[PDB]
């Protein structure tokens, strides 16, 4: 229905900040709950944050709470993830995803569909 | 086979008040496209990820789900021709309901 | 001014499962009218007067409200003519949400 | 949006049964919650019964519970009220109404709109 393009991210020393961006190419996702997942290799797919269709309600994983913020435009063309005070725990491939299903709480990764290849964010010891 | 249509289209304020009091309320999105009759369609962005339990707080053990139903609209085709058209069927969130999740880890 | 339209209209099974798990679920009504394109429209009869709280029982301190949104349809007019038409806008319940009452006697 | 025609009813001795009927003339009320109210003169408008859009959920006043039953077709063209084991308490003008508003519980008469003149049901001492 849409393709999910991601920008931002790279290599950073601890305590720093990245700001990842995700865009709707070929369609919009205005009325869709959006989120961010992350996966480091070998490991499973973690929840990071999810954002209301209206942008007014936001949840965060217990590991990023207080450091990370999720936001979005109103056009349905952008969601953003801002990552502050980065820890090497935070090292992962990040995916913006659309909430396609509703089989669990908003926190349940299995309800979100990533599209593309991810965004690598490496945080240095 | 093509056919003719006469474009002469053939209390509201109170339904919003009921919808605003929903437990899975929503806002409006201006889904506008000029080569499309109707020009503007308003859809529902659910206002929360959960629903609003007795306290007036969001309850993330529930889901606001947007309700999607297809509707009929016209697309100017050839994409520039103000005369020729097609009847198209498109999907549009029409409001939100609250659903119980199945999985609880 | 009248105009031409080409009547060539331009996973579903999963949304019903989410709607069936709503706390203000609904059934379908066959709103059919032959001198009307589309011939058949399916609308929502809310399944309860209340909503379905944690027990799985109806809670009459809430309301299932059917969500009504107008949609575009065609009426054969002259009422018998299979050629001439009009674009009409009609009101149709599109699903149900749960709303808190205001009054409590 | 529709006109509400009522039939059945009259004069009955206690312990008996009437079965009132209500029809949708000029339109249907398939997707509308329906109910029955009653009013005897001078007195206020009592709730009697209300019925689900689908017909699957039914509530009754605490005075008629166990005697009266409400039901409806699926066409949206009929609702019925069946009144068994009648008491002179039951003497009133009956109205089928549509639930037009949602400002209260399903039990709250002020959310229902009667259309026509009523149906007189007199029950004899
Ligand atoms: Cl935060
Ligand atoms: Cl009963």
């Amino acid at each position: 229905q849409v393709q999910l393009v991601q920008s931002g991210g790279g290599l950073v020393q601890a305590g720093g900040s990245l700001r990842l961006s995700c865009a709707a190419s070929g369609g919009t996702f205005a009325t869709s709950p959006m989120g961010w997942l992350r996966q480091a290799p070998g490991k499973g797919t973690e929840f990071v944050a999810a954002i209301s269709p209206s942008g007014g309600d936001r949840i965060y994983a217990d590991s990023v709470k207080g450091r990370f913020t999720i936001s979005r435009d109103n056009a349905g063309n952008f969601i953003y993830l801002q990552m502050n005070s980065l820890k090497p725990e935070d090292t992962a491939v990040y995916y913006c995803a659309v909430r396609r299903r509703f089989d669990g709480t908003s926190y349940y990764t299995g309800d979100y569909d990533s599209w593309g290849q991810g965004t690598l964010v490496t945080v240095s010891s | 086979r093509t056919v003719m249509v006469n474009l002469n289209i053939h209390n509201p304020k109170r339904s919003s008040d009921y919808y605003d009091r929903s437990t899975s309320p929503w806002n409006l999105h201006r889904n506008e496209d000029p080569e499309r009759y109707p020009s503007v369609i308003w859809e529902a962005k659910c206002r929360h990820l959960g629903c609003i339990n007795a306290d007036g707080n969001v309850d993330y053990h529930m889901n606001s789900v947007p309700i999607q139903q297809e509707i009929l609209v016209l697309r100017r085709e050839p994409p520039h021709s103000p005369n020729s058209f097609r009847l198209e069927k498109i999907l549009v969130s029409v409001g939100c309901t609250c659903v119980t999740p199945i999985v609880h880890h």
